[PDB]
């Protein structure tokens, strides 16, 4: 299915405090009112393009992670991200991923040079200059506004062209290079944005 | 040119050409702005010549303090000088004054002047120089009754 | 501070900047020339009166009510009430080496001068402008203002209550307008905005590369070998100098266009306030009677009182 | 300084902005995190058993902060060569990844551990590349790797069919054939087992004694760094003009308190001018404001030199508590700036020399440069009343002289 | 059209002219001010009535 993203998908572009100010930044952003793909247990492989917006609306935490790469098999190194029942876990390896990757936490059936270990859930994934950069927020696809904070950056340098989720026995959009005008309040949180290319008033 | 071969003397001279061109275009611009200032003092000097010298000006404090009688121009290097002769009121005296005089039910106002009392007797006098005159039917005009 | 805007703390840059010679002296001396003229403008406009006339407490101005226009002792700057409206309605050092010199005449002193020009005007008419101040009852100098336009002075006296009530009402229309609307003082606000916007350009230009490998000169000092470092700095200073020269030049142009407005305001002071102007539409639409100056922020507001004919009746004439 | 900057031996009365002054940095502060992952060099240098050089060990060093000064400043190393890198600047450089290699060899064999070397160790045990980026660190180990009767734990490859490629390893034990006679898997004439063990008795000469070696190989690549040298730090100071470096953000300014609440991921703070307004201390996690060290034009206030050589000085903008302590005793704070040498008085006069914000200065009484709030003019009560008029009895004929510019020197360049 | 005058059609030049930053925004805005001033002048002189 398909749905309107409205003004979703803004994220803090740099690790800099700014307050009571309007700032113009040019970066890969989800275009405003973009038509984002919408999903409900098929878990297809999807292209990554230049960068991904991912979100889900859940009350049971059925979605559990993602896998990223090109071949998505042991012919290349690939990235695994999994929110297991006790930790967020991240690994880079030549995973021979399963034809139908899923968890069940009795069952693990998803399939090395990097590892790390740590409602509407929103995420943005970038892979630029060899950094896989993750942004997220958890919110109590609805029309509205909030900005995703940086979760983690992985200096892994790998090549990615397509990805797939992990499910336990969601919405996808893609970033484009856009100029955004961002509004910072006195507490230095982003409170509004203008996608400069949206319309002549913008 | 005495010290370096052409192929790199060009590179050194290109720096002097850029710097000396930038130096000169900065001077030219500031002269265009100064010229736009002197032009406004030449337009004002021409205007004061037409209006203070060739004429008499009622423009207050244009042709000097006081009431302008006449002015005489004098030249000076890169400029002009105006000698503004002006009448200035001096040694003012207090008088009691009234807007109108009443007699026989008629309100009288001054033609050209103002009414003043010397403390005992009423006169009309001109505004700018104390010159008392008897109040008469030929130096006042009637309008309306005394109410 | 031209050396500080261009090079900052870098001695390495300062040893290059000396090769450009006296550009930083010009850029300093031009801006100091603009700075001095701002004081000349404010003196030429306001300091036209050499004796500070106190306002008389009697306030028997023939029924005219200048309470909006005369000073208010309850305010620390002792501004008038309309001067306080104007002051509020014009709404608004650093690492970059900018500094914002204060004016010579404080906002109080220019408000004392307007109060002197105004208290002279209502108590003595034109006479204080061109000699010693000669007191005259306001009803009578108004009749001189009427007689000057060629309306016989009896038309003042016989209608003095109506004339006073019209004027007093019209002062209310000013106060309500300058309170309620935003758009009147745009002519001052534009000059405030242009100066602020000119600095916001000048400072953001420090983030430009101009072809250098970094816009932050401290990077080059830490990260390049001396010859390449100095070449990359020469790239930056060539751009920052030409950024600062573009600012100074447009401040010279603005200062000349403000000088032309200071000269006009000084002439409206001399001819509308210190006098009565026969010059059509110079001192406002209608026939001029008198004008009152009010010291808006870095500006002046003239309240031109004017006589306007009404209720035109046809007649046959020969 | 006026005579110099005006380039004249005579000066007319006025205020001259002869130069600018700045508060100088008192010291340099550095700040970086005090909790970090130190690189585990200890377990490669101080392992109980090292590798046999034919089977030389490798360990990846990554995602860590090094301090190679701990190594290079130690006296126990007998040899500390570096190639493409200097042992000192090694501690300033940073790398994507590092590989630590270690083995035991004879003392005579250390000279083979260099780029472009040849011989049994270089050719058949451990080969360095022609453009090797790393350092070779070696020390005598006859205190550890030898014993009475000899220690034969360690081995080296004595025979191979061909030379190793750089960083190649070969642990194969197939009997080497040195001639036309087939070996059929047994030793004999022209038929030799490819490895030999060192004669490490402790009494041997130094060339025959065992040496331990660690070789550090540095991956300088376009990939992101993961092994930097030490993120040093100083003590922290506030309310003083200092140079600063916070996580590489480097400048000069007054560090001071803040109440601006950064978000937990944020490190730097900027104003509306793309310029550093605040920074997080990476150790205390406090937020500091940064303010520029105060500066201003310094202006010399003088009567004409025909009148006096005494002068006052105005430091534009800055506060008198900050002005550097050149010899004047009198100090006064105008709203235009700190004024020195000039004497405040309670009189008022016409503005002789303007300073700013209503203050003017003049050479007056035994003379001194007084500083005063300017007189607007004489103060007058205008004697209005509802029935009085004043009329001049007399008149003055003024002549007022006015002067206007008209032209300027016609020029062409 | 400042970038059209300097760089013409070329993106490869435009990406360099952006390193000179605000310079083309100054020139576009200065000329815009002069252009509006021409309407102001003519309204001021003629539309008095
Ligand atoms: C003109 O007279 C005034 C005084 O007021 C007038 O004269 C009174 C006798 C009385 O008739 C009043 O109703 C009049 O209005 C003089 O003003 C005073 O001057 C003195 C100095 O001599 C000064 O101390 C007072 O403050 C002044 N009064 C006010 C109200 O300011 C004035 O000097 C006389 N002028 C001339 C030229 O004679
Ligand atoms: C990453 O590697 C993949 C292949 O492993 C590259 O993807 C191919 O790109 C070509 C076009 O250049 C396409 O025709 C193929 O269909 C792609 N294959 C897959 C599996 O995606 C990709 O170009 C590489 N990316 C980078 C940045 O080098
Ligand atoms: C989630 O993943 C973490 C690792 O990222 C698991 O933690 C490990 O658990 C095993 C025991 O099963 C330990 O031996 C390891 O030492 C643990 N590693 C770390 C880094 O703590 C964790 O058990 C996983 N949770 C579930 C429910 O599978
Ligand atoms: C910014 O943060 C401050 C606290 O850091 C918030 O201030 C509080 O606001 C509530 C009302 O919303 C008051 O009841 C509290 O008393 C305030 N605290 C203080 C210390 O002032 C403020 O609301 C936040 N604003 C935004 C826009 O996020
Ligand atoms: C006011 O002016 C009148 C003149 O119009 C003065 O009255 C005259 O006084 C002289 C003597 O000083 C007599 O010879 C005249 O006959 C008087 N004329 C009239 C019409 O009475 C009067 O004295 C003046 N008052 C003051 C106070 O000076
Ligand atoms: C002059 O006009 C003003 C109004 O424009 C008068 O001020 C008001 O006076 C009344 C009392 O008479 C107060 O209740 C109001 O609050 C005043 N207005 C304001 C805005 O404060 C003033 O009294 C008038 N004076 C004369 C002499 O007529
Ligand atoms: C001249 O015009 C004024 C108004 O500008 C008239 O004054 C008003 O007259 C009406 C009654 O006709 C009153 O209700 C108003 O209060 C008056 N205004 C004021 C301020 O007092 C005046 O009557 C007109 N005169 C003639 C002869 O038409
Ligand atoms: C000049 O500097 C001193 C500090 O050396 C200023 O004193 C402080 O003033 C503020 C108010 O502006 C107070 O809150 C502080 O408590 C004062 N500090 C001390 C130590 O007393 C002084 O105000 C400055 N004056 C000017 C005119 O700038
Ligand atoms: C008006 O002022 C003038 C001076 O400006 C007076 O003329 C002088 O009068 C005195 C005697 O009072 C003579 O000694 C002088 O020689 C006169 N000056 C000249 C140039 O001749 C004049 O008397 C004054 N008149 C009045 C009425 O006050
Ligand atoms: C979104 O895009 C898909 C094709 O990518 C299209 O089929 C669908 O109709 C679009 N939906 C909307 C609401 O535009
Ligand atoms: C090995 O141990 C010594 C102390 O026994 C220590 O000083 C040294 O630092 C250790 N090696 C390394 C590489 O740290
Ligand atoms: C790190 O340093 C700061 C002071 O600079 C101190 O407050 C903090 O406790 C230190 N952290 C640890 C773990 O010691
Ligand atoms: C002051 O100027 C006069 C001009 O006549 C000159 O004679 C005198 O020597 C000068 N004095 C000083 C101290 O410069
Ligand atoms: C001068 O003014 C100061 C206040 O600035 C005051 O403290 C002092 O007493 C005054 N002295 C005289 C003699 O008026």
């Amino acid at each position: 299915a398909y749905t309107n993203s409205f003004t979703r998908g803004v994220y803090y572009p740099d690790k800099v405090f700014r307050s009571s100010v309007l700032h113009s930044t040019q970066d890969l952003f989800l275009p405003f009112f973009s038509n984002v793909t919408w999903f409900h247990f098929d878990n297809p492989v999807l292209p990554f393009n230049d960068g991904v917006y991912f979100a889900s609306t859940e009350k049971s935490n059925i979605i559990r992670g993602w896998i990223f790469g090109t071949t998505l098999d042991s012919k290349t190194q690939s990235l695994l991200i999994v929110n297991n029942a006790t930790n967020v876990v991240i690994k880079v390896c030549e995973f021979q991923f399963c034809n139908d990757p899923f968890l069940g936490e009795s069952e693990f059936r998803v399939y090395c040079t990097f590892e790390y270990v740590s409602n509407l859930r929103e995420f943005v994934f970038k892979n630029i200059d060899g950094y896989f950069k993750i942004y997220s927020k958890h919110t109590p696809l609805p029309q509205g506004f909030s900005a995703l904070e940086p979760l983690v950056d992985l200096p892994i340098g790998i090549n990615i062209t397509r990805f797939q989720t992990l499910l336990a026995l969601y919405y996808v959009g893609y970033l484009q290079p856009r100029t955004f005008l961002l509004k910072y309040n006195e507490n230095g949180t982003i409170t509004d944005a203008v996608d400069c290319a949206l319309d002549p008033l913008s | 040119l005495a010290r370096l071969d052409k192929v790199e003397a060009e590179v050194q001279i290109d720096r002097l050409i850029t710097g000396r061109l930038q130096s000169l275009q900065t001077y030219v611009t500031q002269q265009l702005i100064r010229a736009a200032e002197i032009r406004a003092s030449a337009n004002l000097a021409a205007t004061k010549m037409s209006e203070c010298v060739l004429g008499q000006s009622k423009r207050v404090d244009f042709c000097g303090k006081g009431y302008h009688l006449m002015s005489f121009p004098q030249s000076a290097p890169h400029g002009v000088v105006f000698l503004h002769v002006t009448y200035i009121p001096a040694q003012e005296k207090n008088f009691t004054t009234a807007p109108a005089i009443c007699h026989d039910g008629k309100a009288h106002f001054p033609r050209e002047g103002v009414f003043v009392s010397n403390g005992t007797h009423w006169f009309v006098t001109q505004r700018n120089f104390y010159e008392p005159q008897i109040i008469t039917t030929h130096n006042t005009f009637v309008s309306g009754n005394c109410d | 501070d031209c050396t500080m805007y261009i090079c900052g703390d870098s001695t390495e840059c300062s040893n290059l900047l000396l090769q450009y010679g006296s550009f930083c002296t010009q850029l300093n001396r031009a801006l100091t020339g603009i700075a001095v003229e701002q004081d000349k403008n404010t003196q030429e406009v306001f300091a036209q009166v050499k004796q500070i006339y106190k306002t008389p407490p009697i306030k028997d101005f023939g029924g005219f009510n200048f309470s909006q226009i005369l000073p208010d002792p309850s305010k620390p700057s002792k501004r008038s009430f309309i001067e306080d409206l104007l002051f509020n309605k014009v709404t608004l050092q650093k690492f970059n080496g900018l500094t914002v010199l204060p004016p010579l005449l404080t906002d109080e002193m220019i408000a004392q001068y307007t109060s002197a020009l105004l208290a002279g005007t209502i108590t003595s008419g034109w006479t204080f402008g061109a000699g010693a101040a000669l007191q005259i009852p306001f009803a009578m100098q108004m009749a001189y203002r009427f007689n000057g336009i060629g309306v016989t002075q009896n038309v003042l006296y016989e209608n003095q209550k109506l004339i006073a009530n019209q004027f007093n009402s019209a002062i209310g229309k000013i106060q309500d307008s300058l309170s309620s609307t935003a758009s009147a003082l745009g002519k001052l606000q534009d000059v405030v905005n242009q100066n602020a916007q000119a600095l916001n350009t000048l400072v953001k230009q420090l983030s430009s590369n101009f072809g250098a490998i970094s816009s932050v000169l401290n990077d080059i000092l830490a990260r390049l070998d001396k010859v390449e470092a100095e070449v990359q700095i020469d790239r930056l200073i060539t751009g920052r100098l030409q950024s600062l020269q573009t600012y100074v030049t447009q401040q010279l142009i603005r200062a000349a266009e403000i000088r032309a407005s200071a000269n006009l305001a000084a002439t409206k002071m001399s001819e509308c306030v210190l006098g009565q102007s026969k010059r059509v539409d110079f001192c406002g639409k209608g026939y001029h009677l008198m004008s009152f100056p009010q010291s808006a922020p870095h500006g002046v507001v003239f309240l031109h009182v004017t006589y306007i004919p009404a209720q035109e009746k046809n007649f046959t004439t020969a | 300084e006026t005579k110099c900057t005006l380039k004249s031996f005579t000066v007319e009365k006025g205020i001259y902005q002869t130069s600018n002054f700045r508060v100088q940095p008192t010291e340099s502060i550095v700040r970086f995190p005090n909790i970090t992952n130190l690189c585990p060099f200890g377990e490669v240098f101080n392992a109980t058993r090292f590798a046999s050089v034919y089977a030389w060990n490798r360990k990846r060093i990554s995602n860590c902060v090094a301090d190679y000064s701990v190594l290079y400043n130690s006296a126990s190393f007998s040899t500390f060569k570096c190639y493409g890198v200097s042992p000192t600047k090694l501690n300033d450089l940073c790398f994507t990844n590092v590989y630590a290699d270690s083995f035991v060899i004879r003392g005579d064999e250390v000279r083979q551990i260099a780029p472009g070397q040849t011989g049994k160790i270089a050719d058949y045990n451990y080969k360095l590349p022609d453009d090797f980026t790393g350092c070779v660190i070696a020390w005598n180990s006859n205190n550890l790797d030898s014993k009475v009767g000899g220690n034969y734990n360690y081995l080296y490859r004595l025979f191979r069919k061909s030379n190793l490629k750089p960083f190649e390893r070969d642990i194969s034990t197939e009997i080497y054939q040195a001639g036309s006679t087939p070996c059929n898997g047994v030793e004999g004439f022209n038929c030799y087992f490819p490895l030999q063990s060192y004669g490490f008795q402790p009494t041997y000469g130094v060339g025959y004694q065992p040496y331990r070696v660690v070789v550090l190989s540095f991956e300088l690549l376009h990939a992101p760094a993961t092994v930097c040298g030490p993120k040093k730090s100083t003590n922290l100071v506030k309310n003083k003009c200092v140079n600063f470096n916070f996580n590489g953000l480097t400048g000069t300014g007054v560090l001071t308190e803040s109440n601006k609440k950064f978000l937990p991921f944020q490190q730097f703070g900027r104003d509306i001018d793309d310029t550093t307004d605040a920074v997080r201390d990476p150790q205390t996690l406090e937020i500091l404001d940064i303010t520029p060290c105060s500066f201003g034009g310094v202006s010399v206030i003088t009567p004409g030199t025909n009148t006096s050589n005494q002068v006052a000085v105005l430091y534009q903008g800055v506060n008198c508590t900050e002005v550097p302590v050149s010899t004047g005793s009198n100090v006064f704070q105008t709203r235009a700036g700190c004024l020195i040498g000039a004497e405040h008085v309670n009189n008022s006069y016409e503005c002789d020399i303007p300073i700013g914000a209503g203050i003017c200065a003049s050479y007056q009484t035994s003379q001194s440069i007084i500083a005063y709030t300017m007189s607007l003019g004489a103060e007058n009560s205008v004697a209005y009343s509802n029935n009085s008029i004043a009329i001049p009895i007399n008149f003055t004929i003024s002549v007022t002289t006015e002067i206007l510019p008209v032209s300027m020197t016609k020029t062409s360049v």
